[PDB]
């Protein structure tokens, strides 16, 4: 939560910026200078309007200065009033300073690159692909100290520079594991989960596990976005695939999770509802022979994640298993395995997502089609918190577990996702 | 979920 009100002590880039008040305004909207050392930031542009036409600005932006007056530290409501009160023709200069995320997850271990160059970068890549025996170690220390926003526009930068999109580039001159990584870097979050899951169902026989993990761990946000563009590159609808390639009631469990409809955290505990439903689960499972599926789908579909983290320790207060042992005792296969992947997701993702990274490496070689979705999928989301809960419960890190396992510029390029040892 | 408006 950086925060300051003198000019000399921001270290991002400088933009100055004319704009002239539509009737419309000028087609932005503002974000921030709401809990006292807190900044502005760009939300979001209009592109009919007058800010993105202009061009100059990009979102999470801090407004250093309005009209020679450094708005840096007033209120959300001080800086408003300046731009309402400017008529419509008349025009405003605008001090921007950009390097400074606006949305970033706090437990991320990529960070978006402050002096950030895309055009730079897309000039120093093409350097290190074209030279002779391929520098692969230039192209894992940029993408990989970059966030994938920053990567989207490197991508832009270098179709603009060699009329050769970034990724049939880079795939030329990659190989093995590395090019794989590198792959799933210059992919949105949406791309890459969207593209990993029609991989997944690539001939009749389908990776039941790599179609688990993306759709048990994913937010109803995250999926909005999947099932968006899953429509958008594959040309149908994600959960028509779904639908296709999966049966039984494990299909009814993964339509149900991929809807990515969810509901949102309650503003207020329902005790009442977390005994009800923690009988219901009890009723409908181990207090009788056969279980009731539908009731379980449903619950542990429609409540929020808090709501069933409640519900999983009031169930121990029915049940002599717990959720997760009542699991692999009232149902079997595909449906067992997806169960048990949801509920370690709702009582803790990250520990989730550490025992996955294990079981990948513990053994004779490495399963590196798991290793590197998690690595790629996780890095600006919670890989902090992954190797938080790794270090704590097999002794050593993260780090230490890929260094072992995996080697080469494959290896260096897994680390820095990582980000450090610990 | 942060307070926004449009200007
Ligand atoms: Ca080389
Ligand atoms: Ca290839
Ligand atoms: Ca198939
Ligand atoms: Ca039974
Ligand atoms: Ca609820
Ligand atoms: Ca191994």
């Amino acid at each position: 939560p950086f925060f300051t009100r003198n000019p000399s002590e921001l270290k991002g880039k400088f933009i100055h910026t004319k704009l002239r008040k539509s009737s419309r305004g000028f087609g932005f909207t503002v974000v921030g200078g709401d809990e006292p050392d807190e900044f502005l930031q760009i939300k979001s542009l209009v592109l009919d309007g007058p800010a993105a036409l202009d061009g100059k600005m990009e979102t999470g932006d801090v407004i250093v200065s309005v009209n020679d007056t450094c708005v840096l530290g007033h209120t959300h409501a001080q800086v408003v009033k300046i731009f309402q009160s400017i008529p419509i023709g008349a025009s405003v200069d605008l001090e921007l300073c950009r390097g400074y995320p606006l949305g970033s997850s706090a437990y991320g271990s990529v960070k978006a690159y402050t002096n950030f160059d895309a055009e730079r970068d897309a000039l120093n890549i093409e350097t290190a692909i074209k030279t002779k025996g391929v520098d692969e170690v230039t192209i894992v220390n940029i993408l990989t100290n970059r966030s994938n926003e920053q990567r989207q526009d490197i991508a832009f930068a270098y179709q603009r520079r060699t009329k050769k999109e970034l990724a049939s580039a880079l795939k030329s001159a990659l190989s093995g594991h590395l090019e794989t990584v590198i792959l799933g870097l210059l992919k949105t979050p949406a791309q890459y989960d969207a593209s990993e899951l029609k991989a997944s169902m690539k001939g009749l026989g389908t990776d039941e596990d790599s179609l688990i993990e993306i759709i048990c761990s994913r937010t109803n946000q995250e999926l909005q976005e999947i099932n968006r563009v899953y429509k958008e590159m594959y040309k149908t609808d994600l959960e028509k695939d779904i639908i296709s390639d999966t049966s039984g009631d494990f299909r009814k469990l993964m339509v149900a999770l991929a809807k990515g409809r969810r509901a949102e955290d309650g503003s207020v505990i329902d005790y009442e509802l977390i005994d009800q439903d923690a009988r219901d689960l009890y009723d409908a499972g181990v207090k009788r022979k056969g279980t009731d599926v539908p009731k379980w789908i449903s619950i542990m579909t429609e409540r929020s994640v808090p709501h069933l983290q409640k519900v999983f320790d009031r169930y121990k207060s029915y049940s002599p298993y717990d959720m997760l042992e009542s699991i692999r005792k009232e149902v079997k296969g595909d449906l067992e395995n997806a169960f048990l992947n949801l509920v370690q997701c709702i009582q803790n993702k990250p520990l989730y997502f550490a025992d996955r990274l294990y079981d990948s490496m513990k053994g004779k070689g490495t399963r590196d089609k798991v290793l590197i979705r998690i690595m790629v999928s996780r890095s600006e989301v919670d890989m902090l918190k992954i190797r938080s809960e790794f270090k704590r419960k097999y002794g050593k890190s993260l780090y230490y577990y890929i260094q072992q396992d995996t080697k080469g510029d494959y290896q260096k390029a897994l680390l820095y996702l990582c980000g450090g040892d610990d | 979920t942060r307070r926004e408006t449009q200007l």
